[PDB]
RNA sequence: UUUGCUCCACACAAUAUAGAUGGAUACGAAUAAGGCGUCCUUGUGGCGUCGCUGAACCAUAGCAGGCUAGCAACGGUGCACUUGGCGGAAAGGCCUUGGGUGCUUGCUGGCGAAUUGCAAUGUCAUUUUGCGUGGGGAUAAAUCAUUUGUAUACGACUUAGA
RNA sequence: AGAACUGGCGAUGCGGGAUGAACCGAACGUAGAGUUAAGGUGCCGGAAUACACGCUCAUCAGACACCACAAAAGGUGUUAG
RNA sequence: GGCCAGCAUCAGUUUUGGUGGCAGGAUAAAUCCAUAGGAAUGUAGCUUGCCUCGGUAAGUAUUAUAGCCUGUG
């Protein structure tokens, strides 16, 4: 549906699996090894609204634990995605390489 | 970019430091100038003196309480200047006005925060080496300005007190140069210098 | 009236029955583009010989370049100018890298000093000065002495922002 | 943190307009850091909201919000062009406005 | 007794003087001052930055300490033997000035995760120098 | 109802000058010439360079 | 003039806005010269270093920012108090002492976030006034009328009368 | 004041010349978007306190066609010849 | 199934960047390389005359312990 599955991952910073649009989306340049995970049975038809169902609930334990792995292994990346992206006074977005 | 920008008027040029503030005001920024008794204004003393006399005797003839006023004040000619750059007649213009504060020296609160200066406006960056300008406390004196030696009194006190305001600045900057230096040759110190810092 | 270029244009005084092949009269012009090389071809040989645009054509217009573009050279020129009141003959010697470019700063220069527009300005000869102390003005003398250094005891940088934190300094 | 701020703050010049004529149906903004028109084609399409407070409680509320985008550069200063979906009230002449990061093509 | 004159050294226009470039396509590059034509142009020549040799205008470069011996009008081959003579490059680097520059870029091409260690490492160096300045 | 500009719409570019296929084949606008070099006469370049 | 008036802590309301959303971050002076550091016979001194913009500096990580376990430090920082000093140009601010308490991301952890469902400023200011709780304080005048004539067209002015 | 040719005003708004029946640009159904004309880009005022070469200091400088005035004659003022 | 928006894929109009392949000129001119000739705002050397053991000062000297210019390829 043109949109993109991301993770937080849950356990870091308190986003599960969720479902966002890419035009309002900045994509860094710090990459991950996403070769590894599951997402091939998430698809449209799974975020269906028909409290929190409990299903999903183990679907974000058994996708997070997969890059939990490679997040310890670059140092201080776990801190860096618990962190909230702010702009400061003088930041210029037009400039700032991201 | 700031809340209150405070300027230094000495050394500016009353006309290049008026455009300036005058597109400041109109875009919502508040603009504080102190010590207006120092600004410049090109041309030699008898050019400026023989123009204010110019402006002097222009007055309505049927009564003179109604027509213009010739301000005396360095802080008031400098307003008169940025009065005429700003459409003061409409409410956006007189709204720009009450943005603006113009004092001679520096007085209260005003002393204890940062000034700056306008580059485009410095009398030394914009004229000739050779050419003769004129200091706006002088020319207001000789136009019946009688509160020089009073502002000059005072601002030669706040200097004084400035001064030792800056040794104490001074001698805490030496010291923590000094721990900033003992930080180098560290761990943290030398990660810092790989990422520009 | 632009960054100039230098080309060399051919007329032909085209041929009638009685006299073919004729002389082919060649010019230099300094001009911007080659519209207004060969209009000031056919302006100058309307001041020399029996021949207009109707009369003749072009046989060919060639840009000439510097043989050496980066080498200083001293050019003397020769003008001839129409002020306000008659016609002056002048003639200036322009320090420069090349040909055009010392043509291009004699238009300003004219224009500059003596209020003479493109229009009123002919150009006799743009000729090089092969030997030092054949230069006759001096402010090109003071640029031929030895080892010459100059400083500059100003500096008025460009600033960016409205506002600045500190004073300028002209240190240099 | 200290700060939360997603966007880039500007000011409302004044509408499009010749010596004697304006147009409100545009406006003219001016973004902090920005002074060429290289720097402006950035925020070429940047959603734009005016935050103003209002008296009468709309729906829990006082906080109004007139929303707008960037069209296109205007002179050789980093002014930007902007349209809104209702023209500004022309009284906010030299007032703070909000330019966001989205729809971003970073 | 003294006769104390201050000297008040300059940056002069000569020939072997050092430019650096700050406006046009160089626009940072390291040139070599060849021959002065007059009081506002002069002839530069950049071969190990790959300025090409041309006629500049003293406006649009800024006069740098270092000089070299460098004869009048020596071709684009001559300069670059100089150049490499006297380690122009290997001086400049040295200085404060290039270092403040090069620090420049280093901060603009830092990444959002870098940023975010810059502030990591600058917390931990201001613990060591709270506690060293509040002892003395 | 609605005109529509070729050079822009390749696939009305193909409708009319069915021969636009065929142009972008060998690509008819970078053909290399044939490397000539024979060189003008002395009489040319001395006119050419001629005080 | 039916418990009114004023001030402080707070609670509920309305009213108002030329436009808070990390920090207005304090020598002076010169510009054909200076800043800083250091030495010295303390000078218009010697030496070193810096500029070429704030593109800086400080601040900045946690549910707009939770719940807790420690380690290393005796710091950093907020708040209510308190000690002392300075500041009158519009001072109404600045510096500093003592402890109390909270936080600390300087370092190592353990849980909590989802469903606000693909964006809808997503409310976070202070401004005056009103109204109630209760913690202190204060216990008047002016005008008309009468009168005076240093005043006066009329108002006004100048006086007087428990 | 009186003729010749043509274009205009009168019968004509619009952008520009601060301002004007004639000048410059361009002529007009109702709207949107883009690009320009003439004229402008320190501020009033939308747009470079752009760049480049020079000239000028004026104890009544100068600043833009129509246009709202200035001369003969002078100056060891300065610049170029 | 209205009203107000977002995104995607399109069409029409248009604006602003990045980048590729070619064709022309003196088949750019230069730089560069090779060769010959030359000059001074005359490099080393030589020589002369002052001088805090060397730094200058004017004669010689056409590339040497610097270089440049011009022609040709």
């Amino acid at each position: 549906d043109n949109t993109l599955l991301i993770s937080g991952p849950f356990k870091v910073n308190g986003v599960p699996l969720r479902r966002v649009n890419a035009r309002y989306v900045i994509a860094t340049s710090t990459k991950v090894s996403v070769e590894g995970v599951n997402v091939e049975k998430f698809n449209v038809e799974y975020f269906a609204k028909e409290e929190i169902k409990a299903e999903r609930v183990e679907d974000q334990k058994v996708v997070d634990k997969a890059l939990i792995a490679e997040i310890k292994k670059t140092p201080l990346l776990k801190q860096y995605l618990s962190a909230s992206f702010s702009l400061k006074n003088g930041d210029k977005p037009h400039m700032l390489k991201f | 970019v700031e809340p209150v920008v405070v300027i230094d008027g000495k050394g500016h040029l009353v006309g290049r430091l008026a455009s300036v503030v005058a597109k400041q005001l109109l875009n919502g920024q508040k603009i504080v100038v102190v010590r207006a008794e120092e600004l410049n204004i090109s041309g030699e003393f008898f050019r400026n003196k023989l123009k204010y006399h110019d402006f002097l005797r222009k007055a309505t003839a049927f009564n003179k309480t109604r027509g213009p006023f010739h301000f005396r004040a360095p802080s008031r000619i400098f307003y008169k200047a940025l009065r005429g750059m700003v459409s003061h007649k409409t409410a956006r213009g007189k709204a720009a006005l009450e943005r603006l504060k113009v004092f001679e020296g520096i007085p209260p609160p005003y002393d204890k925060k940062k000034r700056v200066v306008v580059p485009q406006a410095l009398r030394v960056l914009r004229l000739k080496p050779g050419r003769k300008y004129t200091t706006l406390g002088k020319l207001s004196t000789s136009v019946g300005w009688k509160y020089e030696d009073v502002v000059a009194k005072l601002e030669a006190k706040r200097k004084v007190s400035s001064a030792e305001y800056y040794a104490k600045k001074r001698a805490f900057t030496k010291k923590v140069a000094s721990a900033n230096a003992t930080a180098a040759e560290s761990d943290v110190a030398k990660q810092l210098a790989a990422l520009g810092y | 009236m632009a960054h100039f270029k230098e080309y060399q244009v051919i007329g032909r005084r085209l041929p009638t029955e009685s006299v073919p092949e004729p002389k082919l009269f060649r010019m230099r012009i300094f001009a911007s583009n080659e519209v207004i090389a060969k209009s000031r071809y056919w302006y100058f040989l309307q001041k020399l010989h029996k021949v207009k645009k109707a009369s003749g054509e072009i046989v060919s217009i060639n840009q000439i370049n510097e043989a050496h573009p980066t080498k200083v050279k001293n050019f003397g020129v020769w003008v001839r100018y129409d002020s306000r009141s008659g016609t002056h003959n002048m003639y200036k010697e322009i320090r420069d890298v090349s040909r055009v470019a010392a043509v291009e700063t004699l238009y300003q220069d004219m224009a500059a000093r003596h209020r003479a527009r493109f229009r009123s300005i002919h150009i006799l000869k743009v000729a090089e000065i092969e030997k030092t102390a054949d230069v006759k003005r001096q402010y090109v003398k003071q640029f031929l002495t030895k080892d010459l250094k100059f400083p500059l005891p100003h500096r008025v940088q460009k600033s960016t922002k409205t506002f600045s934190y500190k004073r300028p300094s002209t240190f240099y | 943190a200290e700060s939360h701020r997603l966007y880039v703050k500007g000011k409302h010049l004044s509408y499009q307009r010749s010596k004697r004529v304006n147009n409100p149906n545009v406006s003219l903004i001016k973004i902090e850091g920005v002074a060429t028109p290289q720097d402006a084609q950035f925020y070429l399409g940047k959603r734009i909201a005016y935050v103003y407070r209002a008296s009468k409680e709309v729906r829990g509320s006082k906080i109004r919000v007139m929303w707008g985008k960037v069209t296109r550069t205007h002179g050789n200063s980093g002014v930007v062009r902007a349209t809104f979906r209702n023209n500004l009230p022309a009284k906010t002449f030299g007032a703070s406005v909000r330019i966001f990061l989205y729809p971003s093509n970073i | 007794t003294d006769s104390i004159v201050k000297a008040s050294n300059w940056r002069l226009v000569e020939v072997g003087r050092v430019v650096l470039i700050k406006k046009g396509q160089s626009a940072g590059k390291l040139a070599a001052i060849v021959e002065i034509i007059d009081q506002k142009k002069v002839l530069i020549d950049g071969p190990k930055a790959g300025v090409p040799r041309q006629a500049i205008n003293l406006g649009q470069v800024v006069l740098t300490p270092l000089t070299f011996a460098l004869p009048r009008g020596a071709r684009t081959a001559t300069v670059s033997k100089k150049w490499a003579a006297a380690a122009v490059c290997e001086k400049w680097a040295a200085s404060s000035w290039a270092k403040k520059i090069a620090q420049r870029e280093r901060r603009a091409a830092l990444t959002d995760f870098e940023r975010f260690q810059v502030m990591v490492l600058r917390k931990q160096k201001r613990y060591t120098v709270k506690k060293a300045l509040a002892k003395a | 109802v609605l005109k529509k500009n070729p050079l822009k719409n390749k696939q009305v570019l193909l409708r009319l000058n069915p021969y636009a296929k065929v142009f972008a084949a060998e690509k008819l606008g970078s053909k290399k010439a044939e490397k000539t070099g024979t060189k003008p006469a002395a009489v040319f370049t001395e006119t050419l360079k001629h005080d």
